[PDB]
RNA sequence: UGCCUGGCGGCCGUAGCGCGGUGGUCCCACCUGACCCCAUGCCGAACUCAGAAGUGAAACGCCGUAGCGCCGAUGGUAGUGUGGGGUCUCCCCAUGCGAGAGUAGGGAACUGCCAGGCAU
RNA sequence: GCUCAACGGAUAAAAGGUACUCCGGGGAUAACAGGCUGAUACCGCCCAAGAGUUCAUAUCGACGGCGGUGUUUGGCACCUCGAUGUCGGCUCAUCACAUCCUGGGGCUGAAGUAGGUCCCAAGGGUAUGGCUGUUCGCCAUUUAAAGUGGUACGCGAGCUG
RNA sequence: UCCUCCUAAAGAGUAACGGAGGAGCACGAAGGUUGGCUAAUCCUGGUCGGACAUCAGGAGGUUAGUGCAAUGGCAUAAGCC
RNA sequence: CCGACUUACCAACCCGAUGCAAACUGCGAAUACCGGAGAAUGUUAUCACGGGAGACACACGGCGGGUGCUAACGUCCGUCGUGAAGAGGGAAACAACCCAGACCGCCAGCUAAGGUCCCAAAGUCAUGGUUAAGUGGGAAACGAUGUGGGAAGGCCCAGACAGCCAGGAUGUUGGCUUAGAAGCAGCCAUCAUUUAAAGAAAGCGUAAUAGCUCACUGGUCGAGUCGGCCUGCGCGGAAGA
């Protein structure tokens, strides 16, 4: 024909940004209950004043300075909180 | 026409050919031939060369192919428009940065070698070069 | 046997080895033993001549640095990607 | 407090925003302008930072 | 105060593997027996109980040794922010930052509290 | 209690034709032509396995590579939708040269006749009919030859339809 | 409409009729807690029995597993009883 | 009754050496972002609330990409600049490129990009070099004793590179193959001899011979010569209305 009619693809689908990542950095002064990071599984670890959520949110729980850190035998990120 | 056996994906993104190469001494053989030049080397155009550099030697030696094509072009179709999603994977090339050696040969007299080499480099779009191997 | 006639290099980095390079000398460092390396350039004709000999990269080299000697080995050579030039080389001492 | 004087060369049309905002944390706000700068490693960086339109003289 | 040992940490491979040797006073481990407390999808293997005949074999600790693991410069290279150029699919120059790999080397952990044994 | 899934859900409840058409608009958006591009196409060149009795390059030329032109099929949607009339024919042309004839030349697997293939050359010249709306094409018979392409696929305020 | 990855240029976000896959559930245990336990694969030996069933030892160390895609995570297991 | 070997076959896992990756990561920047502190500068440039909007067709250029042909003044994103909504100077003419942001007037001066022989304002400026192609002032693979520069190499008054004179010989027509293969279709060998030298021959030629040169050598001449490597600027490749 004149023009020749094309075909469809079939990978038009994708979701949504889940908005993951860090909140607050290091040395961010935070509140009680403030978000530190949001994750998929617990990339960073829950240290001292730092509570961990149903899905792996990490948030604090007392007020003071973010700090993060590298500790135990597998060298895993934890988050924890100095109280200041 | 070397071709992956299986791929992981059938197609690919276009890319970049930046940098220089790896893989530019001699390791195999003890000659060889370089790009000097960068490019796209089609499975087409590496198994035409070999045949010409392997035949110009009457069959002597080794012969060592160091390029492969695992890079998958697609084309449209002749008179289809833009979009309708990505194209057909129509052949196969190997992204060629400068320096990087292509073939390698041994088992055979340099001056031989040398003229293996310019025929062989005559079916080549890239600018190419003649070295041999060195103690490093 | 081979004499080299090495200068040690004023300033060092990126800029300074492209400019070198240009300037047809190529940079070169001396490590080894416990003195501190010491980094050095020299001429790269002269050396490309030199080492074209498969017996440059095997038997002992003399450096002459600021009319003192020091023994060393050619340990390792990068070579420019398709120019036939050389990058850099690394010496050990002795 | 070496007090140094910095002059602007080049025009600020085309430029980046961090550089335009360079520019007016040194205080230069045409082509010629001449200030009067205290000498600190902070005004040594804002004159790198846009060293290619600007002259210090000392 | 010196050595040996046990426990709880710091630390997270320079600390872990391998190879060789070495220890039973105390300790540790193996070990003896088990209606029983307690336990096995069965099984006193593990867990548990009652004990101390034997033994340091395994394990565990310690000592030595680079066949690995690991750490690792200097220099160079790749990249790159800013500004400027070219022959502009890619480069180059001024300036700032500067890897990865690799090399020379390093390397058979260091350390804190308490408890016990030997010696002074 | 909603494949209200057209998933921020028009109504509880709804498919088509228009060349008999009509209005408001858009070159925001297609068909012709121009424009950009040049995958494709055409032309040229690079390397020579081989065909050519033998002999790669008289003549061709595999597998491959690099360009030119704007010239086919395309890609885009920049111009025109308060209109740029769209194929073929007739009349009248004009340019380019990648030359169909005539002119000059090199090589030939050029004995002569007659060719083949390149190089130079655009001064002039370069069919009539049968059949189809045809351009083409096939066919008949000529010719020294019945060139290729651009000119809005030249030319409808010049004709035809 | 929703989820996972890439494009996406090391914070977030980021388009195309770009490249790939899934969801419209399931489970009163497959949830809570306490206690306990640790794979894939390969070698050697062993009745039917063999490449590949159950068993013993060794190597190996998560190369397994996760109710269902993908990514991140998981031994203090989030895996198994 | 369980066995013990072997060969030029296939050969997984593993080892050593090599590359490749948007949907690979035992590594890993520059930047960007978040936060804390300090100075200087900035007409509060920041936030909040309220009155009024317009706008939700973007375009090109740089950089990072997807798609397309790393085709398009194509298309789709990120980011910056410009145009939109921006005059002026430059790029011949040329919204988006380079320089630079027009409050008004002056028959004042200095500069930016870009330029200075004439059109047309300002160097027929100074020093050193290159090109001969009007290259400059379109285009590649590829080709060539163009020409400049650099580092090294071979040979040479014991006579070197040309050229000229003379030889270039005996096994031998090496064997195999082939209708023939006599140095020279093709295979294997490529050795001996007299030599000053000479190849079981580099090429032309023959149906096979024959014949003609070359390599190599002696003489003649009597001073430099030959071939690669790197590199600057040129040359051909290069045909449209
Ligand atoms: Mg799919
Ligand atoms: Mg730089
Ligand atoms: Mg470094
Ligand atoms: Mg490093
Ligand atoms: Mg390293
Ligand atoms: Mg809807
Ligand atoms: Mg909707
Ligand atoms: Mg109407
Ligand atoms: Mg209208
Ligand atoms: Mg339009
Ligand atoms: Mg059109
Ligand atoms: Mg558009
Ligand atoms: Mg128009
Ligand atoms: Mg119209
Ligand atoms: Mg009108
Ligand atoms: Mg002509
Ligand atoms: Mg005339
Ligand atoms: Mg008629
Ligand atoms: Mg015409
Ligand atoms: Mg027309
Ligand atoms: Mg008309
Ligand atoms: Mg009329
Ligand atoms: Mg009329
Ligand atoms: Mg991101
Ligand atoms: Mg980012
Ligand atoms: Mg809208
Ligand atoms: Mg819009
Ligand atoms: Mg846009
Ligand atoms: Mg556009
Ligand atoms: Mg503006
Ligand atoms: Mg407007
Ligand atoms: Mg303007
Ligand atoms: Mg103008
Ligand atoms: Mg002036
Ligand atoms: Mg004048
Ligand atoms: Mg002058
Ligand atoms: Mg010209
Ligand atoms: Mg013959
Ligand atoms: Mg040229």
């Amino acid at each position: 024909a004149h023009k020749k009619a094309g075909g469809s693809t079939r990978n038009g689908r994708d979701s949504e940004a889940k908005r993951l990542g860090v909140k607050r950095f290091g040395g961010e002064s935070v509140l009680a209950g403030s978000i530190i990071v949001r994750q998929r599984g617990t990339k960073f670890h829950a240290g001292a004043n730092v509570g961990c959520g149903r899905d792996h949110t990490l948030f604090a729980k007392a007020d003071g300075k973010v700090k993060f850190e590298v500790k135990g035998p597998k060298n895993r990120k934890f988050i924890s909180i100095e109280a200041e | 026409m070397l071709q992956p056996k299986r791929t992981k994906f059938r197609k690919m993104h276009k890319g970049r050919n930046r940098g220089l190469a790896q893989g530019t001494d001699v390791s195999f053989g003890s000659f060889g031939l370089k790009a000097v030049g960068r490019g796209r080397l089609t499975a087409r155009q590496i198994e035409a060369a070999r045949r010409a550099m392997t035949r110009a030697v009457k069959r002597q030696g080794k012969i060592w192919i160091r390029v492969f094509p695992d890079k998958p072009i697609t084309e449209k179709p002749l008179a289809v428009r833009m979009g309708k999603g990505k194209g057909n994977v129509e052949y196969w090339v190997a992204l060629i940065q400068p320096g990087k050696v292509l073939y390698e040969m041994d088992g055979v007299p340099e001056e031989l070698a040398r003229e293996a080499f310019k025929l062989a480099a005559a079916k080549l779009p890239i600018k190419t070069t003649f070295v041999t191997k060195t103690v490093m | 046997m081979f004499t080299i006639n090495a200068e040690v290099r004023k300033e060092q980095g990126k800029g300074a080895s492209r400019r070198l390079r240009a300037a047809n000398k190529f940079p070169a460092i001396i490590y080894g033993g416990k003195e501190a390396p010491l980094a050095i350039e020299l001429d790269h004709d002269k050396v490309m001549n030199m080492q074209a000999k498969a017996e440059f990269y095997s038997e002992v080299l003399t450096i002459v640095v600021d009319g003192k000697e020091i023994k060393v080995k050619a340990q390792d050579v990068q070579r420019h990607p398709y120019k036939p030039k050389l990058q850099h080389i690394d010496f050990v001492r002795a | 407090a070496k007090t140094i004087k910095i002059t602007q060369t080049r025009s600020a049309i085309g430029r980046l925003p961090k550089h335009k905002a360079t520019l007016l944390g040194l205080g230069l706000r045409r082509i010629g302008h001449t200030v009067e700068r205290e000498d600190t490693p902070a005004i040594r960086g804002m004159i790198n930072a846009v060293s290619f339109m600007v002259k210090v003289e000392e």
